[PDB]
C-alpha cells in the first residue's frame, strides 16, 4: 500500500525489515568498520536484543540507525527513516510487535501471548548521522531525523498531558471514558447508557483521566563553530513519557529526534494565527550525559538503555576508528621522538620554546578519573599557568590550544565576572525553578578552557577558581537558591609577571602577584622568560621571516611531517582507549621524588617568600605522570615516565636554595673535580680490570651503578674523551674500551 | 531486638571511642586531633534551657584553619556527605542575606514571606562553610545570632519573625597570608574579630611542615588513594554503622 | 542614650573560679495531676536556689507597676 | 535493668590493678585466637542476623506501593535507602543490594533476578505471602 503522503509502501518496507530484523549479525558493522574481528562468532544480534527485552518487557529497542545501514538491501529504509519518520517509526514499531508474536508463538512462554500484543512497542533509534549543530538546520528539513549535542540549560516540571477522559457519571449515574486522538475532547451532549438525561451537561473529573509525560528542554548547543558575535543558539525540546527526566539540569547530553515547527498566536482571542511558525524539537532517544559518572541513576527504564549503550563504547565513541588509522597510531606511538614531536605538532607555528608544548600536550590528555565510593572528586585533570617576560608567545599559545581541542572556551581577564565564569542560577518565576546560564566554565565541562590577563583579572573574581580548581564544583548560595553545581574542567591561565618583566632582584612567589594557596592550586607553572641570547635571536627572526616569504604560509617551523589533524583523532582516542594503572616500582620513585621536592624547599626564610612543596605537588606528580603515561599508548605507568613529569615540575624551580630570584646567568670547578674523581676512579677500574677492554654501558654497569644514582654518562664521554687526548685510554671501537700501552 | 545486638556490639566494645575516631576519614592521613573535632559535632550537646528565666546553647562549632595543603575541604566535604541534612556553601559566592534569611515577595496574596535559606534549612544538621575570611564581614555578621543565641531574627519589609535554627556550624578558612608567618605571632595573623573568633568553641590552626618520617607515610597514603586497587583503607567502622550508632546516642543527655 | 552599660572581661584568678562554680551549677539545674505538683513545686525550688523573688510574681509585679 | 546501654562504672578509673598474674595471661591470650575465630564468624552471623529483620519489612516495601514490573537494581535501592530507613534505624546502600539479594534467594519462586551488562535487573512482582519463608532465618 503506497502512502498519500509519503508515497513510501509499507508492504516492501515491512517484509525486508522482518528478515532484517532476523539476518543481523555484528559482522556487517565489522566490514563498514574494517576493525579486527568474534563477538562469539557473530550470534543473531537482534534475536539477543529481543529476546533480552521480551524477558525484561523494556518495550523499546534502542537501534544506531548506522547498523541498519551497513546491511544489504536495507539502505533503502535507511534513508527513508531520514526522510519520512513519522511513518517509518510506525511500521518498525509494528514489525517489533509482531516478530514479538512470532518469538513468543515459537518461544513457549512469555505474556500468555496477549500482555504483550496489548502493550505498545517503541523504537529508539539514534546516530543517524551528526547533523552540523544549530546554524545549519535547514527550513528543508522540517521533518526529518536530527542529531544535536550541547549541554541543557532549563527543564519544565513534568507537564501532564491528557490521553483519556473520564467524563462526569451524571444523575444517570454511569460515567463515561473516552480517549481523544487528537487536539480535540468531544463531550456527547446526551447523559450516560440510558437516555435518563437526553438534554444533558456532562462533566469531566479532571483527576481520574489518564495523563502522558510532556517535559520541554531548552537546548543550548556545544560552542563547536559558533564564530562570533552571538551567543550559541538555543533549541527547545520535547520529551514525552520515557525519556521524561532522563535530563536534568546541567547535564552535557546528546539528543536524536525530528524537528518541527509549529505558528504562534498574537492576540490569542481571534483563532488567526501568525506567519513565521515556532520550531522545536520533538525527541526520539537521547544519548544519556556522554559522560561517565555513573554515582546514581536519574528515570526509569531508560537507565536500561544506557546500560545498552555503554557497552558498545568503542566505534561508537571514537566515532571513527580503522586499523589503518589505528595502525597509523601505533606507528606513531612507536616513534622515538613522540614526545618531542607531538609538542611541536601542536603549535608548529609556535618557535623553540618547547616545553610549555609539552606541558600543553600532558594537559590535553588529563589524568584519569579514579572514583572512589568514599571520598571521591580527585579533580581528575590538572591546570597549568604560565609566565614570563611580554610578547613571548604565551596568548598566541593559548590560542592555538583553544583552537586545537574541541570543546574550548576562550575568556579574557577583567572583562569577565564571576557569574561568567561559573554559571549563574535563577529561580525561574515562571514555573518556579532552577535555571542555569552561560557558565563560561560549564561550557568547558570536559576539555580546557583558556583565560587570559590572569593578574589583571579582579579580586571579587579569582576567588571562584579558588573553588573549581581544587573541587571541580561550585557551591551557590544567593537568596533565592543553594546548590552545587559540577564543573569538572582543566583550566589553563595565561598570566604576566608584576610591572612588564622580571626583576632578578625581586623574589619569585613576590614577582608572581597571586597568593600562594591559589598559586599552589594550580598545577603547574611555567616561567617563560625572554633572552637576550643573539644565538637564538636570529633563529627566530628567520622563523618570521620564512612564514612572510610565502602568501599561504604553512609548516612554518623545520619541514618534518606533523599531523596536524590525525593528532586530534589520535587524542579523543587515548582518553578513551586506555587507563593507566600505577605500577608498584613507580610509587617508590616518586614518593622519593616527593621527599627530595620538599626537603629542598625547606627553611628558616623560605616561609615569605618561596613557593613552599606541598601535597597538591603529590598530586601533581600523579595526575601528571599518568598522563604521559597515557600518550604514547602506555596501559601502565613505568618507572621512567614518572622522570620527566619531576623535570616538568622543576621547569619553573631548578635555581635557588634558601632566597628566591633566580637569576642563574649560565665549566664549574665542582664540575673540574667531578671529572677528575671520575677519571681517578675509572683509571683505577680499568687497570684493575685487566681484560683492558669493556662497552662504555658495561663500565656504567660496573661503577655508575654499584651505587646511588646513575650519572649524566656524557659527562663519562668526556671523561674519556680527555682519557684520548691524554690517551691514557683508547676506546678501540664503539664496542669496547681499552687502555694505554 | 535484632538491631539491639548490633548496638550492644557496637557499645559494649571497650576501645570504641578509639575505633571511632580513627574511623571517621578513611582517606584522610590522620590529622586525628580534628577529625576527634568532628566526631564530637554530629554528637551535639543538650541545648536544655535554664530556669524559666532564659535558654542556653547546646551545640558545638569547631572552626578549622590551616596552612595550604592540609585537607581541611576534604573533611567538609565528606560531613556534608555523611553528616545528615547538612549543607555545604562555598561563602564568598554566597551573600549574608542568602545565608540567615531571605524576604521575597510572593503573588498570592501579595505579600512579602520567607525563604529559608541555608541556616534555616540547615536545622539540626551541621551547616560547613568555606573561606570565611573571603567573606566579607557584610556577610559574616549576618551568622552571629545562629552562632550563639541559636535563632535568627528578622524585621524587614514589614514582616517581623524569628526563627530557631538550632544548627551546628563549620569553617574552614585560610589563614590570611594564604599561609602563616610562622615568624609572625597569632594575634595580627588570623585577621578576624574579637567575637567571632570566641563563639567558635574550638579552634584547630593547623600547621604544615617537613619531615620524613611523616611525609613519606603522607605520600604512601596518597598514593595507595590513587592505587585504587591498594584501597586497604577500610577502617573498623563502615560510614554507615557510624550513622545508626549516632542516631542513637543523639538521645543521651547526661 | 542615657544610660551606659560599661561591661568588661577581666582576667582574674578568684572572681572567676566563683563565677564558674556559679555557671556549672546553673548548667546542672537547667538539665498526673500529683506528679505535676512535684514537678512545678520542684521547679519552684530551682527558683528558689536563686533565692530572691520567683519570676512569675516579677512579671505580675512590672504589670502592676506600669499600671 | 531494661537495655539502657549506660555504661557509667567501667569509666571510672584504672581499677583493673587486682590480678596480678603471672606469665598466665598468655594462657589466655593462647585461646584468644581461638575465639577470634568464632568472633569474627559470629560477627558475620550478626549481619545474617541483621539483614534479616530488615528483610521482614521489605517485601512490604516494594510490594505495596511499587507495582511497575520492569524495576532495575539502583533505582530499588535507592529508593529502599532514603526510604523509611532515613528513621531511627538507617541502612546502607550495598546493603539494601545484599537486602535484595536474599530476598530473591529466600524466594526464587517469583522474584526472578538477571543482570545484563551492569545491575542486576529485578523480577515482575506477583504478591505472594512471606513471613511463612521468613521463619527460614
Ligand atoms: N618564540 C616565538 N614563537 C612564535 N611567535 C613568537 C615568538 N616570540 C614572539 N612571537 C610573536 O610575538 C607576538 C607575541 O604575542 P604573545 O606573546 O602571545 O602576546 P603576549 O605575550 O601574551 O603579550 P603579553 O604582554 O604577554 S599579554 C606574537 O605575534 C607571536 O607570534
Ligand atoms: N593530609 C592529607 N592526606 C592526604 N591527602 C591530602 C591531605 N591534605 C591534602 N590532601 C589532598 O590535596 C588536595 C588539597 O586539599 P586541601 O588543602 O584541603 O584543599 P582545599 O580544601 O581547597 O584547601 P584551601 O585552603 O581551601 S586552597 C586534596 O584534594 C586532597 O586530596
Amino acid at each position: 500500500r503506497i502512502i498519500w503522503g509519503t508515497n513510501v509502501s509499507i508492504q516492501e518496507c515491512t517484509t525486508n525489515f522482518r528478515n532484517f530484523l532476523m539476518s543481523f549479525k555484528y559482522k556487517f558493522r565489522k566490514i563498514l568498520d574494517e576493525r579486527e574481528e568474534n563477538t562469539t562468532d557473530e550470534e543473531l544480534y537482534y534475536i539477543k536484543q529481543l529476546n533480552e527485552m521480551r524477558e525484561l518487557g523494556t518495550s523499546n529497542l534502542n537501534l544506531d540507525a548506522r547498523n541498519l545501514l551497513a546491511y544489504k538491501q536495507t539502505e533503502d529504509l535507511y534513508h527513508q527513516l531520514l526522510n519520512y519518520p513519522q511513518e517509518v517509526i510506525s511500521i518498525m514499531d509494528q514489525t517489533i510487535k509482531d516478530c514479538m508474536v512470532s518469538l513468543i508463538v515459537d518461544n513457549n512462554l512469555d505474556y500468555d501471548l496477549d500482555e504483550i500484543e496489548t502493550k505498545f512497542y517503541k523504537v529508539r533509534p539514534y546516530n543517524v548521522g551528526s547533523c552540523k549543530g544549530m546554524r545549519e538546520l535547514n527550513p528543508n528539513d522540517i521533518d526529518k531525523l536530527i542529531n544535536l549535542k550541547g549541554l541543557v540549560l532549563r527543564s519544565t516540571p513534568v507537564i501532564p498531558d491528557m490521553k483519556v477522559a473520564f467524563f462526569k457519571c451524571n444523575v444517570c449515574d454511569h460515567t463515561m471514558a473516552v480517549e481523544i486522538d487528537r487536539g480535540v475532547i468531544q463531550e456527547p451532549a446526551r447523559c450516560e447508557r440510558i437516555d435518563c438525561n437526553e438534554p444533558n451537561s456532562m462533566s469531566l473529573i479532571h483527576n481520574r483521566c489518564s495523563f502522558a509525560d510532556k517535559q520541554v528542554i531548552k537546548l543550548q548547543e556545544t560552542p563547536d563553530f559558533v564564530p562570533d558575535g552571538q551567543t550559541p543558539h538555543s533549541i527547545s525540546l520535547c520529551v514525552y513519557d520515557e525519556l521524561v527526566d532522563s535530563c536534568r539540569a546541567g547535564d552535557r547530553i546528546e539528543v536524536t529526534g525530528t524537528f518541527r515547527s509549529i505558528p504562534i498566536r498574537a492576540n490569542s482571542r481571534q483563532r488567526v494565527l501568525k506567519s513565521l511558525y515556532k520550531t522545536y524539537v520533538d525527541v526520539v532517544h537521547v544519548k544519556k550525559v556522554s559522560d561517565k559518572r555513573l554515582d546514581v541513576d536519574t528515570s526509569t527504564i531508560e537507565q536500561e538503555l544506557m546500560q545498552n549503550k555503554v557497552d558498545h563504547n568503542e566505534v561508537e565513541e571514537v566515532r571513527q576508528i580503522t586499523d589503518q588509522d589505528l595502525a597509523k597510531i601505533r606507528e606513531v606511538a612507536a616513534r622515538e621522538d613522540l614526545y618531542s614531536l607531538l609538542a611541536r605538532s601542536i603549535a608548529p607555528s609556535i618557535y623553540e620554546l618547547e616545553d610549555v608544548k609539552k606541558g600543553i600536550l600532558l594537559q590535553l590528555f588529563g589524568g584519569t578519573n579514579k572514583t572512589f565510593t568514599k571520598g571521591g572528586r580527585y579533580r581528575g585533570d590538572i591546570n597549568i599557568l604560565l609566565c614570563g617576560d611580554p610578547s613571548t608567545s604565551k596568548s598566541q599559545i593559548l590560542q592555538y590550544v583553544h583552537k586545537i581541542t574541541p570543546r574550548g572556551v576562550y575568556t579574557s581577564g577583567k572583562g569577565s565576572s564571576a557569574v561568567g565564569l561559573t554559571a549563574y542560577i535563577t529561580r525561574d518565576v515562571d514555573t518556579k525553578q532552577l535555571v542555569l546560564e552561560s557558565g563560561a566554565l560549564v561550557l568547558s565541562d570536559g576539555g580546557v578552557c583558556c583565560i587570559d590577563e590572569f593578574d589583571k583579572m579582579s579580586d571579587s573574581t579569582r576567588s571562584v577558581l579558588h573553588e573549581v580548581m581544587e573541587q571541580q564544583t561550585i557551591s551557590i548560595a544567593k537568596a533565592g537558591i543553594i546548590t552545587t553545581l559540577n564543573a569538572r574542567s582543566s583550566i589553563l591561565a595565561s598570566a604576566n609577571p608584576i610591572g612588564s618583566r622580571y626583576n632578578p632582584n625581586l623574589p619569585v612567589t613576590e614577582n608572581i602577584d597571586l597568593p600562594p594557596p591559589l598559586l599552589s592550586r594550580f598545577d603547574l607553572v611555567y616561567l617563560v622568560l625572554d633572552k637576550v641570547d643573539e644565538k637564538n635571536d636570529r633563529e627566530l627572526a628567520k622563523h618570521l621571516t620564512n612564514l612572510y616569504l610565502e602568501d599561504k604560509p604553512e609548516h612554518i617551523s623545520q619541514d618534518d611531517v606533523l599531523p596536524v589533524e590525525f593528532l586530534t583523532m589520535y587524542i579523543s582516542y587515548a582518553k578513551e582507549h586506555i587507563h593507566p594503572i600505577i605500577t608498584e616500582a613507580a610509587k617508590t620513585e616518586l614518593v622519593r621524588a616527593y621527599v627530595g621536592m620538599r626537603k629542598m624547599g625547606d627553611d628558616s626564610r623560605s616561609d615569605e617568600k618561596r613557593i613552599t612543596a606541598t601535597t597538591r605537588q603529590l598530586e601533581s606528580m600523579i595526575r601528571l605522570a599518568e598522563a604521559h603515561a597515557k600518550m604514547k599508548l602506555k596501559n601502565v605507568v613505568e618507572l621512567e615516565d614518572v622522570q620527566e613529569a619531576v623535570r616538568l615540575i622543576r621547569s619553573a624551580i631548578k635555581d635557588y636554595a634558601t632566597d628566591p630570584k633566580t637569576g642563574k646567568i649560565d665549566k664549574s670547578v665542582i664540575q673540574r673535580k667531578l671529572q677528575e674523581d671520575l677519571s681517578r676512579e675509572i683509571m683505577n677500574v680499568l687497570k684493575d680490570q685487566a681484560s683492558d677492554s669493556m662497552s662504555f654501558n658495561e663500565l656504567i654497569k660496573q661503577i655508575n651503578e654499584h651505587s646511588q644514582d646513575r650519572v649524566e654518562s656524557s659527562d663519562i664521554q668526556e671523561a674519556l674523551s680527555r682519557l684520548q687526548q691524554e690517551d691514557k685510554v683508547i676506546v678501540l671501537g664503539e664496542g669496547v674500551r681499552r687502555s694505554v700501552r | 531486638s535484632d538491631e539491639i545486638n548490633e548496638l550492644k556490639e557496637m557499645v559494649k566494645d571497650e576501645h570504641i571511642y578509639d575505633k571511632l575516631v580513627r574511623s571517621i576519614a578513611p582517606a584522610v592521613f590522620g590529622h586525628e586531633a580534628v577529625k576527634k573535632g568532628i566526631l564530637l559535632q554530629m554528637l551535639g550537646g543538650v541545648h536544655k534551657s535554664t530556669v524559666e528565666g532564659i535558654k542556653l546553647r547546646g551545640d558545638i562549632n569547631i572552626c578549622v584553619v590551616g596552612d595550604p595543603s592540609t585537607s581541611k575541604s576534604q573533611f567538609l566535604k565528606y560531613v556534608v556527605g555523611f553528616a545528615p541534612r547538612s549543607v555545604y556553601t562555598s561563602g564568598k559566592a554566597s551573600s549574608a542575606a542568602g545565608l540567615t534569611a531571605a524576604v521575597v515577595r510572593d503573588e498570592e496574596g501579595g505579600d512579602y514571606t520567607i525563604e529559608a535559606g541555608a541556616l534555616m534549612l540547615a536545622d539540626n544538621g551541621i551547616c560547613c562553610i568555606d573561606e570565611f575570611d573571603k567573606m566579607d564581614i557584610s556577610d559574616q555578621v549576618a551568622i552571629h545570632e545562629a552562632m550563639e543565641q541559636q535563632t535568627i531574627s528578622i524585621a524587614k519589609a514589614g514582616i517581623h519573625a524569628t526563627l530557631n535554627a538550632r544548627t551546628s556550624i563549620l569553617a574552614a578558612a585560610n589563614p590570611v597570608g594564604g599561609r602563616y608567618n610562622r615568624k609572625l605571632s597569632l594575634r595580627g595573623n588570623l585577621n578576624m574579630t574579637a567575637p567571632i573568633m570566641s563563639r567558635f568553641d574550638l579552634f584547630f590552626v593547623i600547621l604544615d611542615d617537613c619531615n620524613e618520617k611523616i611525609d613519606t607515610e603522607l605520600a604512601s597514603h596518597i598514593v595507595d588513594l590513587h592505587m585504587k586497587r591498594d584501597e586497604a583503607i577500610e577502617p573498623p567502622f563502615s560510614a554507615e554503622q557510624l550513622r545508626r550508632y549516632i542516631k542513637y546516642a543523639r538521645t543521651f543527655k547526661p | 542614650f542615657d544610660i551606659l552599660c560599661v561591661v568588661r572581661d577581666l582576667v582574674d584568678e578568684e572572681a572567676d573560679e566563683r563565677l564558674a562554680t556559679f555557671v556549672v551549677d546553673s548548667h546542672v539545674r537547667s538539665h498526673q495531676l500529683n506528679a505535676r505538683q512535684r514537678r512545678l513545686q520542684r521547679q519552684r525550688k530551682k527558683e528558689e536556689e536563686i533565692s530572691p523573688i520567683p519570676q512569675e510574681l516579677l512579671m505580675k509585679y512590672i504589670h502592676y507597676a506600669r499600671t | 535493668n531494661s537495655r539502657y546501654l549506660a555504661n557509667s562504672k567501667e569509666n571510672f578509673m584504672y581499677k583493673e590493678k587486682m590480678p596480678d598474674s603471672q606469665a598466665n595471661l598468655m594462657d589466655r591470650l593462647r585461646e584468644r585466637e581461638r575465639r577470634s575465630a568464632a568472633l569474627l564468624s559470629q560477627r558475620q552471623k550478626r549481619y545474617q542476623q541483621f539483614l534479616a529483620m530488615k528483610m521482614t519489612q521489605v517485601f512490604d516495601i516494594l510490594f505495596s506501593l511499587t507495582r511497575g514490573q520492569p524495576y532495575t537494581e539502583t533505582y530499588l535501592s535507592s529508593l529502599i535507602v532514603d526510604s523509611l530507613q532515613d528513621s531511627n534505624n538507617p541502612i546502607g546502600t550495598k546493603e539494601a543490594s545484599e537486602i535484595l539479594a536474599g530476598l530473591q534467594g529466600i524466594l526464587p519462586m517469583d522474584i526472578s533476578v538477571h543482570q545484563v551488562d551492569g545491575g542486576l535487573k529485578v523480577y515482575r512482582w506477583n504478591s505472594l505471602d512471606k513471613n511463612r519463608f521468613s521463619k527460614l532465618l
